[PDB]
């Protein structure tokens, strides 16, 4: 009961670690129960709609003894009022409205998908002589394209970006996910393969996929140059909207370790020091009790990139010589960590005067030999024996007790 | 199977009748209103029949009398893969749909197509999968070795077959069923080894069993419309579609019908609070039950003389003299004290809570002076003041100390009355201030 | 000690040079 | 040091393990038999047995009915969905107000899910993409596989990849040298960041650099989730999550509310149903508080009537102060709280009673020392006379400015006379109302 | 921008002890109301309390969103100020009860801490690299000070951001690493044989000395109500200009509150509070009144500010009268400042403010003609004839508006009373309500 | 008002110019681009950036259309072929505009009227980009 307060008192995380904060999946997907590995896209909804075969090879698909295919051409095509073959007047009058240059195009537009007609386009030429000119506002937009800054009309154009930039949009952190994620809902009919076709089809339609994503580079370069294929001849790609950040580009949030350091009031008081301590060119050994304090603060320092090694009884003997003869040569090592009992007992650590203490609290005579291990001959500047911890918590009656030990041993 | 603990009704298993269509005193949860049981026993089996279309039943009656209980024990007793709509009244004024359009998808949420099929299924434990790959990866050899407890076999897999095995990845004692035609692989879970858990499937590999599917009108009222896909049954987008499908979709069930290949089942609408449309829903409703492909429609109200909606007139139970012509109504009738006490035994064992003598008694009395659904509301509430001081039954002071600390509409009333400054009027004069 | 720098990867790609003289446009 | 807005001097209901109630406890003073009554209702909650069991909460103006509720909400902790309403957001201009009533009924409604989550991790090595024979065909991808290479700590894999896993492995610019993190549950991918072991200072891009992640880089990891009923039904309803072209489509579409079918909801009940079954799931029901519940119209108070009685829905608080008022969307019936008697025969009325001098001296008491303002016991009493000649709010709300007055004069102890100056510069109802009557021009 | 009708007043004119001065800062007069909204501004600057209910009551023509606006004056820069008025509610891609919480929501700010580094030296060399199609960009960039030289690695953005205002290796730019600005200072290297494409008239400036690269720490606020609509959707920012939020869920706003609770446990953020001014709050449904009083006891509430004219009239969407048309559960937590009218003196004043603000010189007689047709009607009449004789005073070419152009301008434009006594002499002219007029004259 | 750096007129040739030392791996590094400008009274070669051509080919200018440069955005456009090479197809789509009168260099003072609610349009939409 005693050291779950020790060890709440130094990180809360030494219970549980903070993990991913992810959508749940609402997903029956393929899991594994245990040269490569081949991963395939296998989610589905746990939600199934299963459908009778009878209306799907009645009703949707066309068969001999129903009239799908006939009513659908007659309805598309016989009776379209922008086919060329039977109304070649209101053709010409809409290519005279629109400018045009060809008149199946109005039959190709009503007999396309809005999506892919999205996709499909291209910015085709118009005839000068049509009643389809250019509003005002559209041309100051087509003229503010690539206009460089300190310019008037463009500058005039770009307030949303101004406000991006002005408000540092682009480093702000991403607060809300969604609380579950999950895919369409699947519709199966059993015994039946055009239904997968279909249903494969239109969840993975490749004009759309390919859309909403990019060629590789070099597969682009193999396509143009060693198959020979023109640039306007690639699929057209590269149509999904960018985020706004990196950190929206997901809604799979890491663990953030600002927030592993700020729910340690330890840590985050060792890390408002150690800023300081940096800027002032200087040299500090920090001493623990468990190991698990080790871990966090190498993961710690990982993030501060400070030149740091680690010093414990778990290591071996031999490189116990070349830790402390690179500490004692090159300045560049900032950050020495060690356990109490392990780098207390004679180690030849004058380069040192400020030694930090996270949680050793343990008995005064073994406290008392670990800044020793610095408080030496050959020390060159003022010594400061640095030691942190949280008021109202088992420490103190630790404290006190190292205290009562302290007196005890200084009366006799 | 969807489980929900304690509900209102829950208590319902349906009609309690015999073999003659006679209500037994108490049987499945309901007592009392015999009159109105063996007019919903008779309803139940108009439905079951299946060969009468369009009825209207009016339910009227005084209110927490056996109105919703009725058609609670109509569903239950009905069984499933009939349709049963249970709308409310004011479920149908919406944003994006006509209340037209939405009555015509709840009546046709009501009737059902029965479609039996046969399909072919292998389900078993896998012993051994063996994939030999090629550096591309074009052409693949696969061997399948699966078994139930009765057989074993060994199988050749196609390139699309292993390109399925390896996606949703199965390994060695996975209980998987396989569709030969689809390609759907679903993995039931691991068989019973130690070195979630399914049991191994028994007898054959290569089944052929029959599924049975009922499938409603506005299902395929749906997918036949262009405009939207299936998904609407879920999103809710299906926006108004228009009568050319529905004339559609009830020639090809008519030609199904003829051919023997579906099936028609007819179901209930169930309309609770009726009173809440306007004049044009109910003569749509009016026109709604003279068609071949309408359910029988039950309609639930406690109003007596009021007002109808989208009109300036009053009318008996809220609906006009045109649609209480094509309604047979029936009367539900209050309760006496010993429906009650049999009421309130019942909802006190079906939450479990174990009730005294003295505290029945004295539920009884005060639901006879009060209400029933008073009394049956300070069950629950007094059973949490039973186990506040540790105890489990239930005594009479319990009940007392429940009764002091909620309010019914009657002392609620006359607290509201002596005290009338203190709150907000219908001219919005209030007092906040406790001096002068 | 000192950190590697990560390895830059072009294969394929159209490569715009800016000199102090002249610049370049190395297309496919 | 802190921010306090007419609460959050209220900890919980202040009871004993018997359930009476304390005087003055929880920051809660006097309401002995509503506290009580509230905190049996707080055990029905806790029992997690019921469905459909709805309180209202009757009294006047300013009488502690909205803090009972928010002293319930703290009583359940954290871990209970409260949903707290008022009588005007049911009606929305995008939805039916039936649909918004289902929506916040199945909001009330949350569940504790441990899923576990199949986790492939690293940091990207190689990326090689293998192309097809015909890129043109018009069906099929440009690219068969992609073979990516992910290392860890301890540990090295190469992955072949499907093109739907490249497509979401693309559209979050992965490149060679990150660490990256690909969940095979929805084929959703999130880049962690630029890999450490390189270099650190030449990027002009402020991205974060991440160490190498321990274990394998093929992982099964269990995490608790908290969602409700309502966010499966949104999920479903807008199915975003996927990589097909649906969910990818559903993300960047304007999100609207439907008309969410009761046909999605037993589905997502019977899922549900099942995930408890198995063990993963456990359902925890909690509290929709419907504020001002005079404002609902006959329309929403009818299908009241009938989502109570459902097996799934939450445990309903109302609240009200009108004696006896005619209901909205209606003409004639004039009926207690304005509510109509067919929703008030399923409830259980809870009253709320009046303050004397003394309880309303030490809530102002109270307040001032949660907004930590000195105050002395002439002006307190001055405080409390004036608290009982106008309102309890007037007197609440007039503390702040009595502190700004005596800040203002060097001073921390709030005097007599800066209670007379904050009476002075500032009016209540009555004294302006009096105003309002004795003016020519309309004030 | 222009000349408005409250371009006068910059604060509330109060001194450090709260007392107003007589003439101060634009605000004449007004002593009691001035002082009780320097009590509002002082307790809003200390931001410790949140959601009062502050009502503003008087007379039209008295001083009510001067008020107001003096507030505003007064409370400076980087504390978010939402004025609306009390139409603006109704929506037909808003419930009123959205509308009212992102008003609610706009008003108060997240003031969020920044690390960036500042990048500036002279471009040496740059190399782009891009696929066939310009998807995919990569590159370094080559930048030296006259102490360094620094190799870095650009992203898309980057690139982007670099081909506007495109630089020539040689020209002298600035780089925001958090924000991704580039701005170019200048051209340095002055190249003999510039292409002669562009209009290469470049500022010529020197190459930067020392760091290359200088960390700096930035402060930017940003309301809750926009980080709100940045988190509803994958084009949120786009939103915050078309206004195309419709409805956000709520729970995109509790995880938002927690993460604003977040971030200011870490430090990385803290809250401002600001005020939310409800002009014309009479103009409102009681289901916005029925919001407003659950809204306001909120932790995340700004400080209310409601302005009304009215009397005892009747409360919007209700049957039944009420003292400035707002029900007695919203009156019961709202502090009322009251308004009272203006003497022969401080309209003077006001007219003599209105005529120093518009750059017109009056005459001492002119001025108390204003001030004798301010007092006989209405102040805002008098206020408006100024501008009007200024015109008239230059249109006989003299810089004095004189008696007689006040004269001209009365006996040309019309006040209240004068219009209703012309309406009721001439009733035969006019619509009236029955939609019965006589066109003919004969 | 604003002031634009314009060169215009029909093109007379299209060179792109490669480096002296190209690098290997590609194909025709280009150097600068040279292309010529003809007008009427007068004609004038320009050298252009490298990184033209690109939006050249891309715009799809060939020998003898008449093209539209703006100094410092670089952005090619054309309007169309030159009305003297409108008599060697019988059939053809593109309209055939006349030789632009002026120098093939000039300085054009424009004056541009647009209200404030023409800018809240214009900035709240977009700029045409490349999302769907
Ligand atoms: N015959 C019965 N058997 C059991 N419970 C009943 C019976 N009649 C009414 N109840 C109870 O009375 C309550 C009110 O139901 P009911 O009167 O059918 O609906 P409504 O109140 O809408 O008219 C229900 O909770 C039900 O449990
Ligand atoms: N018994 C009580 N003890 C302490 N404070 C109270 C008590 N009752 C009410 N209050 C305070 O008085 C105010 C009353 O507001 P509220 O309860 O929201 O309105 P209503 O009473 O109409 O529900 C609250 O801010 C609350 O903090
Ligand atoms: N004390 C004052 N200081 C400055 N201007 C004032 C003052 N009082 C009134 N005004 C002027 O008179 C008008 C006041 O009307 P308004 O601002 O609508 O408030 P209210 O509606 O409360 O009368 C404003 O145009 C303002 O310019």
């Amino acid at each position: 009961a005693v050291m779950q307060f020790r060890k709440v008192c130094n990180h809360p995380d030494l219970f549980e670690r903070a993990d991913v904060d992810s959508p749940f999946s609402f997903t029956t997907f393929g899991k594994t129960t245990s040269k490569f590995t081949d991963l395939i896209y296998s989610s589905r909804n746990p939600i199934k709609y299963s459908l009778p075969r009878l209306i799907y090879e009645d009703l949707i698909l066309p068969n001999y003894n129903n009239d799908v295919d006939i009513a659908n051409k007659l309805k598309n095509v016989k009776f379209n009022i922008f086919n060329p073959s039977t109304n070649y007047e209101l053709c010409l009058f809409l290519s005279k409205l629109t400018g045009e240059p060809s008149l199946n195009e109005f039959f190709r537009v009503s007999t396309t998908p809005l999506l892919k007609r999205v996709i499909e386009r291209t910015n085709g030429p118009k005839n000068t002589d049509s009643l389809s000119f250019k509003t005002i506002t559209q041309e100051l937009l087509e003229v503010t394209r690539n206009a460089p800054s300190e310019g008037v009309m463009a500058s005039l154009l770009n307030v949303e970006k101004h406000a991006y930039e002005r408000e540092y949009l682009n480093c702000i952190q991403r607060g809300y996910h969604p609380n579950v994620s999950a895919p369409p809902v699947t519709i199966e009919v059993l015994g039946s393969s055009h239904v997968t076709n279909s249903i494969n089809n239109e969840l993975f339609d490749p004009l759309i996929s390919q859309a909403l994503s990019d060629i590789p580079a070099i597969t682009q370069y193999n396509m143009h140059v060693k198959k020979g294929i023109p640039v306007e001849d690639f699929p057209k790609t590269g149509l999904f909207p960018e985020p706004l950040n990196k950190n929206f580009s997901s809604n799979i949030s890491m663990p953030s370790m600002d927030r592993f350091i700020t729910e340690s009031a330890k840590l985050r008081k060792l890390d408002e020091l150690l800023v300081k301590l940096k800027s002032e060119g200087h040299r500090v050994l920090i001493y623990f009790q468990m190991t698990k304090m080790m871990d966090l603060m190498e993961e710690y320092l990982t993030y501060r990139q400070y030149n740091h090694i680690r010093l414990d009884g778990s290591s071996k003997l031999e490189d116990r010589r070349d830790l402390v003869h690179d500490w004692q040569t090159n300045p560049e090592i900032f950050v020495f960590l060690l356990s109490t009992r392990a780098g207390g007992l004679g180690i030849n650590l004058t380069a040192a005067d400020t030694v930090i203490f996270y949680d050793s609290d343990w008995n005064p005579t073994i406290d008392s030999q670990a800044m020793d291990r610095a408080h030496r001959l050959g020390q060159t500047r003022q010594v400061t024996v640095y030691r942190l911890l949280v008021r109202g918590t088992i420490e103190e009656r630790m404290r006190d007790r190292a205290k009562q030990k302290e007196q005890v041993q200084q009366v006799v | 199977k969807s489980l929900s603990l304690i509900a209102a009704h829950s208590h319902i298993t349906g009609l309690g009748l015999d073999e003659n269509l006679q209500p037994r005193p108490t049987s499945e949860g309901m007592v009392g209103q015999l009159q109105a049981r063996r007019a919903a026993g008779v309803i139940l089996k108009m439905v079951q029949n299946g060969t009468i279309a369009g009825r209207a039943v009016l339910v009227a009656g005084p209110p927490s009398t056996g109105k919703t209980a009725l058609a609670m024990g109509v569903s239950q007793s009905l069984g499933k893969d009939v349709p049963f709509t249970a709308i409310a009244g004011s479920e149908i004024f919406s944003l994006e749909l006509s209340k037209t359009e939405a009555l015509t998808q709840a009546f046709r949420k009501s009737i059902g197509i029965k479609i039996k099929e046969e399909t072919e299924l292998i389900e078993g434990e896998v012993v051994e999968i063996q994939i030999d790959r090629s550096i591309t990866g074009g052409h693949k050899q696969g061997k399948l070795t699966i078994k139930t407890t009765d057989m074993e076999t060994i199988y050749e897999l196609g390139n699309k077959m292993i390109d399925g095995l390896t996606k949703e990845k199965v390994l060695a004692g996975d209980v998987i069923s396989i569709d030969k035609a689809s390609g759907k692989i679903t993995k039931l879970g691991r068989s019973f080894a130690r070195s979630r858990f399914v049991q191994c499937p028994e007898g054959e590999l290569q089944k052929r069993k029959t599924v049975v599917h009922t499938v409603s009108l506005h299902e395929i009222d749906v997918i036949n419309s262009r405009t939207q896909g299936f998904l609407a049954l879920f999103t809710g987008d299906t926006g108004e579609i228009r009568s050319e499908v529905r004339d559609q979709i009830n020639t090809k069930v008519a030609e199904w019908k003829e051919e023997g290949k579906a099936e028609i089942v007819p179901g209930v609408l169930f309309i609770d609070e009726v009173h809440m449309l306007d004049i044009e829903c109910f003569s749509f409703i009016n026109r709604a039950l003279e068609d071949e492909f309408a359910p029988i429609v039950m309609m639930a109200t406690n109003r007596g003389v009021s007002k109808t909606r989208g009109t300036n007139y009053k009318s008996p139970h809220g609906l006009p003299l045109d649609l209480l012509d094509r309604s047979i109504i029936i009367t539900t009738k209050s309760y006496n004290e010993q429906e009650i006490k049999t009421i309130l035994s019942i909802r006190a064992q079906e939450e479990e809570v174990e009730l005294s003598s003295d505290a029945l008694d004295l539920l009884t009395k005060t639901g006879v002076e009060t209400s029933l659904r008073y009394s049956s509301n300070l069950i629950s509430v007094a059973q949490q003041i039973a186990m506040k001081r540790k105890n489990n039954t239930v005594e009479v002071e319990d009940v007392k100390r429940a009764y002091l600390l909620f309010l019914d509409s009657a002392r609620s009333v006359k607290y509201v009355q002596e005290n009338e400054s203190q709150y907000i009027d219908d001219q919005g004069n209030v007092q906040i201030s406790i001096a002068k | 000690f000192v950190k590697p720098r990560r390895p830059y990867n072009s294969e394929g790609m159209t490569r715009i040079l800016r000199r102090y003289e002249e610049d370049l446009f190395c297309t496919f | 040091v802190t921010r306090t807005a007419a609460h959050t001097h209220i900890k919980g209901l202040g009871l004993d393990e018997s359930g009476v109630a304390k005087r003055v406890e929880g920051g809660f003073v006097g309401q002995i038999e509503a506290r009580e009554a509230c905190g049996v209702i707080v055990d029905l909650i806790k029992a997690k047995k019921m469905s459909g069991r709805a309180i209202l909460l009757a009294g006047g103006p300013s009488t502690g009915k909205t803090a009972l509720a928010l002293a319930i909400s703290q009583e359940l902790g954290p871990k209970v969905p409260f949903c707290p309403l008022v009588g005007s957001e049911l009606y929305s201009v995008e939805v039916k107000k039936t649909e918004t009533l289902m929506e916040n009924f199945r909001r009330a409604i949350g569940l504790r899910i441990k899923e576990t989550k199949e986790v492939y991790e690293g940091e990207v090595t190689e990326l090689t993409p293998e192309d097809a024979e015909n890129p043109l065909g018009g069906y099929g991808k440009t690219i068969s596989h992609v073979i990516v290479g992910l290392k860890s700590a301890k540990g090295t894999k190469t992955l072949r990849l499907d093109p739907t896993i490249y497509e979401s492995i693309q559209r979050e610019k992965v490149s060679i040298g990150d660490v990256i993190y690909i969940e095979a549950n929805t084929g959703a991918v999130k880049r962690v960041g630029r890999s450490d072991a390189y270099a650190t200072e030449f990027d002009l891009e402020t991205e974060e650099y991440v160490p190498l992640p321990k274990g394998e880089v093929h992982k099964k990891k269990e995490i608790v989730q908290d969602v409700t009923l309502h966010d499966l039904d949104v999920a479903n309803a807008r199915p975003q999550g996927g990589q097909d072209v649906i969910s990818m489509m559903g993300q960047l579409l304007k999100p609207k509310k439907t008309e969410i079918t009761e046909k999605l909801r037993q589905e997502v009940n019977k899922v549900v149903a099942k995930y408890i079954d198995q063990g993963v799931a456990e359902l925890i029901p909690g509290v929709l508080f419907i504020d001002e519940v005079n404002m609902l119209d006959i329309e929403i108070f009818t299908y009241l009537n009938k989502a109570l009685e459902s097996n799934i829905a939450p445990v309903v608080v109302l609240a009200s102060n009108r004696g006896m008022t005619t209901v909205r969307g209606t003409e004639d019936v004039i009926s207690p709280h304005g509510v109509p008697p067919d929703l008030i025969d399923r409830l259980l009325i809870v009253r709320t009673l009046p303050y004397d001098k003394d309880e309303i001296r030490t809530i102002i008491e109270r307040r001032a020392t949660v907004e930590r303002l000195q105050v002395e016991s002439s002006a307190l009493d001055l405080l409390a006379t004036m608290g009982t000649e106008t309102s309890l709010r007037y007197a609440l709300q007039l503390l702040a400015p009595c502190g700004i007055l005596a800040q203002t004069s060097n001073r921390k102890e709030i005097v007599v006379n800066d209670v007379n100056e904050a009476k002075l510069l500032f009016l209540d109802a009555k004294r302006s109302t009096k105003i309002l009557e004795t003016s020519a021009n309309y004030l």
